[PDB]
DNA sequence: TTTTTCGTAGCTGAGGCCCTCAGCTACGTTTTCTT
DNA sequence: TTTTTCGTAGCTGAGGGCCTCAGCTACGTTTTCTT
């Protein structure tokens, strides 16, 4: 699934091609054949004759914040394929299919493979346990103070550094993650272990990768003890996006995650 | 019976007292009321009358699209424009 | 210092404003149509179901993102009036409504029940006793072609078939713009209601597909009467006059409002209700805040 | 839905362009609209929310004696006044 | 530079205004009222039907000579809030109008055609047959003591009669007497804009406001009586504040103003005579009358 | 009969007693038995006690310009007494009561007996040649430019100076005559000559006096050809009115004029 | 006895409020979902 | 190959529009009705 981002420019059409603009004439070609997905950033402008032709060969434009740290808007709302939707909406609806989801989901959380059968709510409890302690084990790799996780959903400002620091990483990941889910033709509100929200799939495939680069770095964060701790995070999870390739190898692991209902996918 | 807005700029004091025998001011030059058409229209030709070098607009309800219609009096930087029948305000530049 | 934005229901919105000649802003955080000149145009984008974009608009980043968060659906729109491209939030905020719709598209007999109800909304009676969805829209493709030679003799206008190349006359193009507009908003509608405009019962394996169902219930009752009149009026520019049309046709049989019960009422024809979340699922971490907007706008 | 005006004096830029949201300006500070009951409330936790050092008057179509009703925000030298429930506006003196 | 003033129909008008406590001015051509301490408040005069002052005020001349010309009556009330003196344009600003009245009122057969419908309308059914005026009167005595007992006994209000001292009486005859002003005051008004004289009446006679007892006492247990007794149970301390106000809304929920003007117009009409048209031998009109947007018994331009 | 003009001050009352109040302390003792009817003039204000003093003694409150020659308001609006309405509707109402008093105006306009029994139509004719007679008279006396009697109702500057003043000084007679007929106890719209107008009555009356006083001053004024001609004219009879008791004498005459129906009077 | 006294409109200059913008700097952000 | 480029919010001082008032002067007046 190739995509670009393109930031702080016009994007217009020459000769068939889409072009970024600035007042230093063209600054990128980008041939149409290329892209299946473009992703704008803050700074961008985009010309009528642009959208034309996206719609002409059906290209996804989203809407994003840096490095798809923040999903603001997406062309083609709703999904614009059918088949995948349904594939996705299958899987879930199915008791059997979703068990096989949220199993692989829950093995690749715990490397290989969660115990052989015993329910969900259980495998749950595991992985709240492995969560916390995964917490205890960064607070003593990076020497933060750490007195649980603890957070007011609508005071930002009462927790410690380091929750802001956590909260506004797992925000960025987030972020990516929806622009995966996007990319692939998915309803980010469809999930197979958290349902209800409008992002629940989202933190489905999120909390699988949560832990290897992120919350760590929320942790460095935290120790460095910042002037402005949940945007020098913010913006170090920019650059991992953009240096690690988080959204390409994003996609993948999503196409996994629902291919383990042993259903066949489509094109 | 509907309600009305009259809002002036730059009106001679002899309008603005005029304007208070009918209406509300809860605002400098800001009127409200509530009026029939007939009694809208005597008070737009009152202000079209007297509102000499000054300039006015006034905003009655109604049942159309937006519901409410607006007419000017005099120039304004900003002034109605016309949008497939929507009537909006466009904002001249200095 | 801040509070949030969050959109307002479908009903209270007018449904549509179409812009051209300018650049699309962003100023202390509202909708801004920018002209060569420097005339600054303020659109109420909240109180808009549908903002359409014409040729030689410009649109910011900020913009886009201001029209989605107020859960304004932006439609990019060729001349002759058709749609072309959209924009808005990235999906339906409720996980049960699309898995409802989904459910309702999967199983045969629960998607006939669907087409059943849609045939009577808009005939005005009972489909036929055991028929499959192909023989309904069989009967379907009778009954238009009935449709266009009565409102063709009624307004009197000559007509030879639905036509267009990707130029048409002008019955035709009058037609494509009108029907356009009625997909801008039901589009617009089928969002806010949280449901998927590809997922479709009739039509099936479009991008617009559910979007063709539900305006193919109303057209003839709303856009295509209102484009032979235009038609047999016989304009300059036909678009404009079409969109000033839609609007009042829009306006006076309430179609915003109606617009959702609707969607509801055709997939409630199923006879099931919105699946509930397994028992094995994780808990909802943190509660969704209370909306005055429609059930798949997002909030806060 | 009825017929609502908002006037702000002294208001950050913030409150204009939200207000701009959903309602048109017609005059600097002068919006006009037409709400429901809900979303009139919601404009009101709006400007009660971003107005700081400004002043807010908010005035709506209703089915009472006069026909409209209004309410404000912040101090202004025009305040609203009650005579046997008729509220009308007071001028205070500098 | 100059344009004039003109009054707008009573129908549009807010019923009634109660102004205490200042001097009453004009300013830029407006009516307002000023407190000692500087404090304006502006009264859109034109907007109401009847301004009512209390004790402590005082109007300038301007404000008076305002008032008459968009056709409000300043009515000057006192404690316990009856009226006691009215301003206005002189009078009818229509000759055939008040010779209608007249003409209605000198005759004992058209008189009594007139008290007849005036009957009907105020008890719900014909009067009975070949009745004088006295008659009829002392028929509505009897039906009058019998409607305040029921409302005495609807409400749970202790009555022992209508009574009242110039300067008091119980609660419910208090809240009676402020009620009856407040009807006595927008009916004086409507008398005034259909262009009738208030002197000239047909159950009362040779009274200053006869004829406004008449139409009063039409829909007085319609409307301001009842809503006397609710307030009077209601026991507060200061009845006249609270009686305003229900006053004004059982004239808006009623709509008295709208339908006073055609009361008074089917009364009279009830005479089945046409107001007389102008002798031939007259002097035809010089200067046409302006036409006008208000009611057609006050002065425009 | 009595009334007093009372202007620059407060009307209050002291020791029941009118009093009109200046900054100087009482400028004027009124016994509240001493008149029936009050003119305020411009600069006065009202108090309530004042008004409700004259409620109580029932005396007639006439809010008018100066010297009378203008009428603005009046209390006892459409008049007090029933008898005085009854008696001039009942003259009027009735053909041949009509016909006598239409008959007495004629004749005190013309000085003494109209002719036998010449109809209503001839004495207007008769008397419209005695004014346009009168017009040149008072023209060639006084040495006026006179073309005619000639006014636009609708702009008051395109007629000539001395028309100008003749509109001004009939303007302020019609005020002076308003207010006798109200201190009456009439209806100003009920005439006898002149219907239809809410002031047919005040022309019927004001008619009769016209020519004796206010019109010569106007055209006296007329060649004097001042800056402000009707300014001039409304002033020069505000004083006429002061000095020689206009509103005093036109009270007996208005009774004698309804006196002629040969009914009674009342009280 | 020589009692110019009151209320209101027009005019102008002073004071002050606040809208509008040019010009500069800083920014891509209003988050949390196994607490 | 060393490519900082775009759109928008916050801030502040300059310019200016217009509301408000004190202080002064002039005024009692927006008419005509047998043209
Ligand atoms: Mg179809
Ligand atoms: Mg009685």
């Amino acid at each position: 699934v190739s995509m670009i981002f393109l930031q702080y420019g016009q994007i217009d059409v020459i000769d068939g091609a889409f072009v970024l603009i600035d007042k230093t004439g063209i600054r990128t070609h980008i041939p149409v054949g290329s892209v299946a997905c473009i992703m704008l950033e803050p700074g961008t402008r985009v010309s009528h004759a642009a959208v034309r032709l996206a719609a002409q060969v059906g290209t996804l434009l989203v809407w994003v914040g840096e490095a798809g740290v923040r999903v603001y808007a997406s062309g083609q709302p709703g999904g614009a394929r059918s088949d995948k939707l349904l594939y996705q909406a299958k899987l879930a609806l199915d008791e059997d299919l979703r068990l096989k989801v949220v199993r692989k989901m829950f093995e690749l959380r715990f490397g290989e493979p969660a115990p052989a059968r015993r329910s969900v709510e259980q495998l749950r409890g595991i992985e709240g346990s492995r969560v916390r302690a995964t917490y205890a084990l960064l607070a003593k790799q990076y020497g933060v103070t750490w007195n649980g996780r603890r957070y007011d959903p609508k005071d930002w400002e009462k927790g410690d550094t380091i929750n802001q620091c956590i909260s506004a990483a797992t925000s960025c990941l987030y972020g990516v993650t929806e622009a995966a889910i996007l990319a692939a033709g998915y309803a980010p509100a469809i999930g197979f272990v958290h349902t209800g929200k409008p992002l629940s799939f989202v933190y489905d495939i999120a909390d699988i990768i949560k832990f290897d680069t992120v919350v760590p770095k929320a942790f460095e964060i935290a120790r460095r003890n910042p002037g402005e701790p949940d945007r020098e995070v913010r913006l170090a999870c920019r650059d991992i996006f953009r240096s690690s390739k988080t959204l390409a190898k994003l996609i993948p692991l999503i196409e996994d995650v629902l291919a383990a209902g042993e259903i066949q996918p489509p094109a | 019976m509907s309600m009305l807005v009259v809002v002036t700029e730059n009106v001679p004091p002899r309008l603005r007292g005029r304007l208070a025998i009918w209406l509300l001011e809860v605002r400098a030059g800001v009127y409200v009321g509530d009026v029939s058409a007939k009694i809208r229209e005597m008070i737009w030709e009152q202000i079209a009358g007297l509102a000499e070098e000054g300039n006015v607009v006034m905003a009655w309800a109604t049942n159309t699209e937006t519901g409410f219609e607006f007419q000017t009096f005099g120039l304004n930087r900003r002034t109605p424009v016309d949008l497939d029948g929507l009537r909006l305000v466009s904002f001249l530049p200095v």
